[PDB]
């Protein structure tokens, strides 16, 4: 994903 | 209400000393700027900036500039130098508000809506949520802070009385309080307020949360407002009690009929049940939301409404006059106070303005019926998932319209993201289940 | 600004009994010499004396003889009798300034772009930092002090609230807060200052370094600056907004055309983006700094610059007027902020008097680009690693320039010296995936 | 049970 | 190493 930062909870 | 001068002057008497510019993004979370006080000239010229990317949550992608506007009515000094807080709005670089901003979508929709004659729309919420002890690390623990039950009194005189300290500490805050009680699962609490105005409702609810986490904090527990934390126990809820005003007087009061309700009432009632499945994700917008929503713990389950029942979608309280109101009891402490005030608003207008028929009240010959029946009757569930919930959301045009675009459409990503991400977990139930028998 | 007279009155009135002669090295490391304040004479007249050699940082061989020139306009006193410190630039036993201090360098190039007609190179850093948990031998864990996102209210005002105290602190000290927020990753926290001169800028930036390490210590926690202290998160970046002037004017404001850009902000961002690689060492000089700079964490990757783009290289924010800026986002907060913001004007000027076209800014449709297209029209890359890194430095001329022979060729040996440690080590990683495999 | 959540205590 | 001293953090 282009926004993986933002999506730190999930991973 | 306050101006700059009054701003100015409780900052020097009180001696103020950190300012916190408080707002909202789609998905209910309480974000905040920190400024020193001597930036406050600055912060009451509408010149503060921020990433206002933040607002679209966790399916932010660029960074932009965006402009915070304080609304002076929302000051209030925190008991906890002094920190005081203001309420902003999210203003773009252009001078117009931010389309993306919940606040600002539902002062649109209550804008919208004062054009049909009607002038305020009060709100009650009952906000439930529950206590967690803490263990030797500091992380929330499972064990609950007493063992009460339906206005038990549980935490009794001495040594938590966590319920008791945040009612004062909100008191002292300038808040209005009904009353409180202590709710039907073991640790699960609730605190009444009075009916206020949407906006004020909305971020008076965004306070409570914050004030009752921060107490909760300082007793040594851990607040949670998650809808269904623990299995087999009540969930928590947040029914939202709301009443139509078209001038000094109750839109949906009759004084004359035995039953007090207006045609206007009915024909809200039977908008907010029409769109019910439309607004169920904005409402319930968690997947743990929809384990609440199974039968047996007095959330509904279908689409409904009584004056007495179990648990109906819709009640209506015996109170009249001034104080009728319609309950909505769908609504969980989860979700965002705006944009689910503004999806219920929607729902009702649309209702009122189609004078659509409410169809008939169920009682208590609906607990032996099973869904053929019910659907036979025409009675329609809620969605079960929050993926149906979302399948259903796409389906509804009334609540694009309460939402407005760029709102719907972030959350139908973000609720579609998070849905992706639950659906690939193996979870323990499955490993208890299976891996043996398979 | 002060004086002699000013700093006896200081020392006199509030009971000053300890000196800190600080400084600093080219790895950014903040030194210092300790004093009594009965040497304060001694102090005031440029006769303290340490080793000088110090500045090299672990290359250094033989000890020398150096001295302390305070700098009497960086006087502050730490609100922690009392301690109080000046920041002081290194001598040579000739009585002129050493060639291998950093901050002696930075004041070099600031009186050669003098030369050029600017008067002024202003600085807004923005540094983030991490907060972790101390264990009960009192070292570092891995663990954060809260689980906040971008701009959340994470951290309440009861319990810790280490940031606030820190802005507290720093507000008490003399300093300009603009403002503070959480940052994405949890336990990440970013306070931004307002702009100042460039040497102001940097003593500003170590000043604030030391003073949240200690208050971060103050509350039982630990506070990093590195730029990628946890695999899967945000790193921390020390984003500069670098804006130049000539007389009471910003040369980067047009108030004629749309955009309010002139052609010497053009040149200087064409020559920022020309000599990128040249500067990548000194603004990213840990071998963990490139372990930020890897896609998905909004750290630049690409030489590129936007106004509106997830990870450019330079973004120009939308402020104009006075406020007109140029940010560079490939600094990080471990590199020396005199050695960094050197380099920056240095390739800035370069741009400018070479009158350098800048390329075509970059929008949405470069999210779907493989490396080859990205090169293809002319987008190059950040150096991957620390060896990459240096060996892109050793063929800019800019850079060597900037930084003058005796402080380039240090930084070369230091950070070869220090990567050809780092790579003969056995990563965990290696050990996981073969040995195994093989 | 109807009443489940008033019936917690005992299951 | 002659600065052995001095780059001790390395071994
Ligand atoms: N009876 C009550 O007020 C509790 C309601 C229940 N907690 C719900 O989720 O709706
Ligand atoms: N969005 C932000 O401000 C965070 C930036 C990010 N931490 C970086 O390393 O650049
Ligand atoms: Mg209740
Ligand atoms: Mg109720
Ligand atoms: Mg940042
Ligand atoms: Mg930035």
């Amino acid at each position: 994903p282009i926004n993986r930062g933002d999506l730190s909870r999930f991973i | 209400t306050f101006t700059k001068e009054d701003i100015r002057k409780f900052a020097e008497e009180e001696n103020v000393r950190y300012l916190r510019l408080q707002f909202t993004d789609i998905l209910g979370t309480i974000k905040n700027v920190e400024v020193p006080v001597s930036q406050l000239e600055k912060v009451l010229d509408n010149e503060m900036m921020f990433d206002g990317s933040s607002i679209e949550g966790f399916v932010r992608i660029e960074e932009s500039d965006m402009y915070l506007h304080p609304d002076l009515d929302t000051w209030v000094i925190f008991p906890w130098g002094k920190v005081a807080r203001l309420i902003c709005d999210v203003y773009k670089t252009d001078g117009t508000p931010f389309e993306g901003d919940p606040r600002a979508n539902l002062k649109r929709v209550l804008k919208e809506m004062e054009d049909l004659g009607f002038t305020d729309f009060n709100l009650g919420p009952e906000p439930e949520f529950f206590l967690f002890k803490l263990d030797e690390k500091g992380e929330p623990t499972l064990e609950l802070n007493d063992d009460g039950g339906y206005f038990d009194l549980a935490p009794t005189d001495l040594g938590e009385n966590c319920r008791r300290d945040i009612v004062l500490e909100l008191e002292d805050m300038g808040f209005d309080i009904e009353a409180s009680h202590h709710e039907v699962a073991p640790g699960q609490h609730e605190i009444d307020f009075k009916y206020a105005d949407a906006v004020t409702a909305c971020d008076n609810i965004q306070t409570f949360k914050l004030v009752v986490k921060t107490i909760a904090r300082k007793h040594n527990l851990h607040a949670t407002f998650m809808p269904k934390p623990l299995f087999g126990v009540n969930g928590s809820g947040m029914h939202f009690n709301v009443s139509l005003f078209k001038g000094k007087e109750n839109a949906f009061f009759d004084p004359n009929t035995e039953m007090g309700l207006t045609e206007t009432a009915y024909q809200f009632t039977a908008g907010v049940l029409k769109n019910a499945r439309g607004f169920t994700a904005v409402c319930n917008p968690l997947v743990n939301s929809y384990k609440r929503l199974v039968p047996g713990y007095e959330a509904p389950c279908y689409i409904a409404w009584s004056g007495k029942n179990r648990s109906p979608l819709i009640r209506v309280p015996s109170s009249r006059g001034l104080s009728t109101r319609i309950e909505v009891r769908s609504v969980d402490p989860a979700a965002n106070p705006y944009m689910a005030l503004a999806a219920i608003l929607e729902a009702g207008l649309d209702g009122i303005k189609n004078k659509l028929k409410v169809p008939e009240p169920v009682n208590q010959n609906i607990y032996e019926m099973n869904r053929e029946e019910r659907e036979a009757v025409g009675i329609q569930d809620l969605p079960s998932t929050l993926y149906t919930a979302l399948k259903a959301m796409r389906e509804n045009e009334v609540i694009k319209k309460a939402l407005g675009n760029h709102i719907y459409n972030q959350f139908i990503n973000s609720k579609s993201i998070e849905w992706d991400y639950y659906r690939t977990q193996v979870s323990e139930w499955e490993r208890d289940q299976y891996m043996k028998q398979y």
